[PDB]
DNA sequence: CCAGAAGCGTTAATGTCTGGCTTCTGATAAAG
DNA sequence: TTTATCAGAAGCCAGACATTAACGCTTCTGG
């Protein structure tokens, strides 16, 4: 799951085919890695390349399918991001693509070729959408959203986790698992109470009943939520280590509640129960930062994942807790997980020397980098 | 000297979309007719005798017809604005009314006025002050505090009454007649008022609380109590117009009138078996008016469509559903399992008999349900 | 609208009572003013009992009440704050205050105490809660609702405005001017088509084409073409605020059904391009252009004279930072009290007047200076 | 025989959020002080008394302080009811108005009595005919008052008691289909109402209105307020006396563009005017709406005025159109075509007076 | 000067889902 | 303590879109 190469051409202000590997020297060396320049050079768009090609999707947009590419860098013909990464020991590339209608700045957006072929072997293992989207859940271990909320963090969007509705953070916590099987009992449990139901235009309607109130009825919900509640016990007491680890702030614990929450504890204090609503700016990063992490070393067992992609959120910090927070994520690039984040702070250059540095071309409105990288 | 306390009329007032117009009015009869029976000179209504500063139009109609028709019998009336109404609602008509011996004092540093008697004698010595809005006594001042707000309020209204008294000691003077005050308060979460701080008054009536209750042990300061139940803790009670007859200046007599209750309401308690047999008592009997109910049910059965099995019951019968309650407040989520199991390793047999050993259910419904469960599992392999 | 004075007391981490005033030797000028202090110790609060005091709900809470108050330090017995805001030359107060139960730091909580007092005469006006927020939505004769969006911008929500919901962005649209017919026209005409549906269980064509062009539960329909042409009203005075903020980037009112406001791109010879592919500096700057203009749109009826604003300086580039802060010192030139806070060390030297924020040894609270305590 | 003759009160009307308190408070006095000065008879209003049917609170308290201070006149007063005035909001106090010399109003004529107690003249109480209560709609208006005639002339029989004639309708032929002027029947006198304008209609003196006491709009800023003061002669009307009320606000309606405007402003320039001078000031610019204010709230500052509305007569805002030429403009992408456009715009105006 | 193939650009059936909406039980504030 | 009142959640209908599968236009390109 770390990637080992990325090779895009008209990203958003990335013109020109521009690459970058992490088998090169500089990312051979260690796996942490900054990125800074002038904001709006694309060093999103650098970190949303490679969501692009595994999933045809980006966190800033929506769907980039045959209408609406929002994307491609203005009047130009093609855009096209393309990716050499790892599962298991062994490699893969996904390689998305799009045209305008006859090699014209403009015209009708066709329609997207991709392919996911195995490297080093030349076998074009998908070719469409849907089978690519599926064979590389399969092969990577992760959905679309494990990958935007515990493998790669967009700016603004690290407390979707922390402060998501119940459905879509048991949704995320159900797919972790192998025990996808609940949202398919829960289901099947209001399939046969709605058609005993509607037989009667019985008592056995009233026993069908009484468990649909005992457990979920139309997708998961309520015997979902209770189940997925050890996956989260399981997983905060992960993260109350990753986070003492972190920063000695606070603990996290559970919450005895039907919504799948976790409330704070406060150490100075030794007995603080409030909601994470009310955290802090820079702790609120802090434990989605934890948490993320202690998410992906959850699925440890199974297609063991190693990389991180902050994009924003450590500036929230100072001098007095960034610093104890990337001396801790050292800790994390001394072991197997090469992490990579954006930073605008200038105090993470000491820190960082492993740069994509990028440039403006004096407000014409593209960008680049360093030519080593370019092709 | 006679007089009448009532109070918390609530005119106007929507009852889970029903009314108490019919019921209000029937009532107003009833304390009309009362009147000149006991030959009372001047009715006192302390309070609430609006529900909302804006009422529906009707609800002028039951309180004009009343103002009217009392002057028939050409006896005075108080009336109070209570904390419900807005004082603007009440002030529409204290110009007007003066001209039929209704003196609605809606603010707050009126003047003490003379009750007269029907022969045209002063009858009694009137403190009107009805409910204190905290704005028309006190400014709010910078610096101040959380607590302190409530008992520098608590200290105004105090030294109000001590005012308000003083001026009728000078008004009373010599002769021998007695002190009426009213007031919308509560008195004896501290947030009331200490009776030893009210006035040295003959006899207070008060409003604002609907049990009719004396208050500390002196029996000239009484809560009169709404004059028909507006609520289903105290729809079973009894409601009782406060008659007063005062002796040479000082009080006589505290007799309490019963209203004849026009609308018949009833609360039940318990389970659906329960709820049955207390529905049976309806059965042979007939209701001209519409018998209400609440329905606090305690139970623990799904019961399915809960409304319709009341709805089921009562078709053919003079009863009116009116609310119906459940206490479908309950817990229920996952322990800690010893804070160790995987959620892979328990079976699906094992997390659904984690689930149902959270509920109450003992035996025959169990392995019903247990059967219920296990279709599903073989259903999908 | 600015504010005059501040009072609070064991809101948050910030223990024991304090106050803040906007009358002083400090904040002499009107200029714009920065808080400092270490990262999580008492930074918003100070912006949070702004909004707590004036519409009790803070950006993060969504309600504090005699159940779920979790805004109240531990081991404290109550809290309170207390605003002097100003319009159209007159003061006033509010005064939000809850205690606990017995006065101990483990009871129940109490039903909350409110005030709206006038500063002159001393007077109050609306002693109960349920008036207290109608009686300041005729006040300030903006919203809480409006407020989160056309004054004050919390951390994080710069996102506000252009990626909501279009039945969101027209109703708060709907609530600045106009007139809230021009959805109640949509629900009495949806109540139209059920009754006349309800019939039925040329009459389809009485409220069937009328229903399908203008009419849907709660005023969606007729309320989104009306908005329409405020939105096209409104990207004016965007466009005007932003030119002198940051050139690059144009506004332009997109023609469809949703209304969403459209970028036009000068440094790409007039492209357009939707407005969520924007950089984190440029939507920064065009909500901050957006919430400016959107205090201007009715500054006609009631005059708007302050602008609180959290971190997005650290998500600004560092040269056009200088720009967009003497852009903003452009906008100091009204009289428009600026509140900014955020942590960029070249920001917080170019702003004189700091409220530092010192987090306390261990203690596990924070505090102020001498001249605000209390 | 004296009777006062007003009309369209509209009491608590709400007035670009700014209120007509003050206004009839300095009328109201003026209105009994007249009558106070001549000893009329009784006085009537022709409908259009309160605003709406939900009037604010404090618009009482002006009325009820006229019955009051009625009181000490002993003059009798007769309400009618009105187009906007619905019958809830008159059976309030249908029948405390009883024991104060207040008839207030499907009714049978009445006789006024005098304030030495003699029967005085003969009333024709007629409320608004709503056809929800009774072509059609205007056959069965034009036999009422024949129908009605026949009640005021039968009531008297040889007594010599003058008739006048009551209502609240609109009329063909008065610049602002509508009742026929023609088939008015003809009594002694006709009072009437809901026409605001003050003049007299169809050029019969016995048939009036009187129109509004007070101006309501800026474009009704008509020096004309008037009130009917009518004299009988035993059975037969002797001639009306147009009373000019005072005014008390005064409003400008300056046109043009920010040139001719900007030296309008200079005529109330330290004037000093002890009410806040109303404007409707009509700019035609082609400049934007919510920008051309903002020069005019520094302009007006300086000046003792207060501008209340401002609107180009000739882009647009939510603030300055109509809700049919929006509605018209949402007609764009829909096929009006022929009998498509027509219910359309048939139904829509229907359905803005349902809420209204 | 051109036709076959090869690819490229185009349109018509169908599968998921985002958005009203509605039906419901839950919260909130207020008068005992 | 209980009673309107709004606010949020879960489920239902449906049109709007994404995807796949099949049908003409252009272009090397060879003689
Ligand atoms: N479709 C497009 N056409 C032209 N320019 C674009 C397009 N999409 C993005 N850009 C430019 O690319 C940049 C993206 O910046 P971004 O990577 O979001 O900055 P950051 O990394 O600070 O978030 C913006 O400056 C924007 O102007
Ligand atoms: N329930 C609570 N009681 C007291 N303090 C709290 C509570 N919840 C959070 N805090 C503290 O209040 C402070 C608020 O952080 P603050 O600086 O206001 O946020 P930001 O960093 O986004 O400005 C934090 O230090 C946090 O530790
Ligand atoms: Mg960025
Ligand atoms: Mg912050
Ligand atoms: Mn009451
Ligand atoms: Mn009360
Ligand atoms: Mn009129
Ligand atoms: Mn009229």
């Amino acid at each position: 799951m770390k990637i080992l190469s990325l090779r895009l051409k008209n990203l958003n202000s990335l013109k020109g085919e521009w690459k970058i590997d992490f088998t090169r020297e500089p990312f051979a060396s260690n796996g942490l890695f900054a990125i800074t320049g002038p904001t709006g050079a694309g060093k999103t768009t650098l970190l949303d390349a490679i969501c692009l090609a595994l999933y045809h999707e980006t966190p800033r947009l929506s769907n980039v399918s045959q209408s609406q590419n929002d994307l491609m860098t203005r009047d130009t013909a093609e855009c096209l991001a393309e990716v050499e990464f790892e599962v298991k020991g062994e490699a893969y590339r996904a390689f998305w693509s799009q045209n305008r209608a006859r090699n014209q700045p403009d015209g009708n957006l066709q329609v997207p070729r991709v392919e996911l072929a195995r490297c080093a072997d030349g076998k074009i293992l998908a070719d469409k959408v849907k089978d690519k989207l599926e064979l590389t859940a399969t092969l990577t271990g992760l959905d679309y959203g494990r990958f935007t909320r515990s493998m790669l963090l967009s700016q603004g969007q690290f407390a979707a986790f922390l402060n998501a509705k119940p459905k879509e953070r048991a949704e995320l916590l159900e797919e972790l698992t192998g025990t996808e099987i609940y949202g398919q009992i829960s289901a099947m449990v209001f399939e046969q109470h709605k058609s005993a139901r509607t037989e009667l235009e019985t008592q056995q309607v009233e026993d069908w009943g009484y468990l649909n109130s005992l457990i979920g009825s139309k997708e998961g919900d309520k015997f979902r939520k209770f189940a997925q509640g050890l996956t989260l016990d399981n997983l905060v007491h992960l993260a109350n280590q990753q986070l003492t680890r972190l920063h000695g702030r606070y603990l996290l614990q559970r919450k005895a509640s039907e919504a799948l929450e976790v409330e704070v504890v406060d150490t100075w204090q030794a007995d603080a129960v409030r909601d994470t609503r009310t955290l802090s700016g820079g702790e609120s990063f802090l434990v989605s930062l934890a948490l993320a992490l202690a998410l992906s070393d959850l699925v440890s067992h199974k297609t063991r994942i190693d990389s991180l992609f902050l994009d924003e959120g450590f500036g929230t910090l100072d001098s007095e807790t960034l610093d104890t927070a990337l001396d801790a994520l050292d800790a994390l690039n001394a072991s197997g997980k090469t992490i990579g984040v954006i930073s605008h702070v200038e105090a993470m250059k000491e820190r960082i020397p492993v740069q994509i540095k990028v440039k403006k071309i004096n407000g014409l409105g593209y960008s680049k980098l360093e030519s080593t990288f370019a092709v | 000297m006679r007089i009448l306390h009532t109070s918390d009329w609530h005119l106007g007032q929507n009852f889970y979309s029903k009314s108490r117009e019919a019921e209000h009015q029937a009532f107003l009869d009833w304390l009309l007719e009362t009147a000149q029976t006991h030959q009372v000179d001047a009715i006192i209504v302390a309070g609430d005798v609006f529900d909302t500063g804006s009422p529906p139009s009707y609800a002028r109609t039951l309180y004009n017809r009343f103002v009217v028709n009392l002057q028939q019998t050409g006896c005075h009336l108080v009336v109070l604005a209570g904390n419900s109404d807005s004082v603007a609602t009440l002030n529409e008509s204290r110009d007007i009314m003066a001209f039929l011996n209704t003196t609605v004092v809606a603010s707050a540093g009126h003047a003490p006025q003379i009750l007269p008697r029907r022969d045209g004698t002063p009858g009694a010595v009137l403190c009107p002050i009805p409910f204190l809005r905290p704005r028309d006594i006190i400014t709010s001042q910078a610096g101040l505090n959380g607590i302190e707000k409530q008992q520098h309020l608590l200290a105004a209204i105090t030294d109000y009454y001590q005012q308000h008294y003083a001026d009728a000691c000078k008004l009373r003077g010599d002769q021998p007649l007695p002190i009426i005050a009213t007031g919308h308060l509560t008195t004896v979460t501290l947030d009331a008022f200490p009776a030893q701080n009210f006035p040295p008054a003959d006899y207070i009536a008060l409003g604002h609380i609907h049990r009719a209750q004396i208050i500390g042990g002196m029996e000239h300061v009484r809560y009169c109590g709404s004059p028909i139940p507006l609520s289903f803790d105290e729809c079973g009670k009894s409601k009782y117009v406060h008659l007063v007859t005062f002796s040479n200046g000082k009080l006589e007599s505290v007799e309490n009138l019963n209203v004849p209750v026009t609308q018949p309401m009833a609360v039940l308690k318990g389970d659906l078996a329960s709820i049955t047999a207390q529905l049976e008592q309806w059965r042979d009997v007939s209701q001209e008016p519409p018998v209400w109910l609440d329905i606090e049910i305690t139970t623990d059965e799904y019961l399915h469509d809960i409304q319709r099995k009341i709805q089921a019951l009562t078709e053919s019968l003079p009863v009116e559903v009116l609310l119906v309650r459940r206490s479908r407040e309950q817990r229920e989520r996952v322990l800690a399992s010893q804070q160790r199991e995987t959620l892979s390793e328990l079976s699906v047999e094992e997390v659904f008999n984690r689930r149902l050993a959270l509920e109450e259910l003992d035996e025959s419904q169990q392995q019903r349900l247990q059967h219920l469960f296990t279709t599903t599992l073989h259903t999908l392999a």
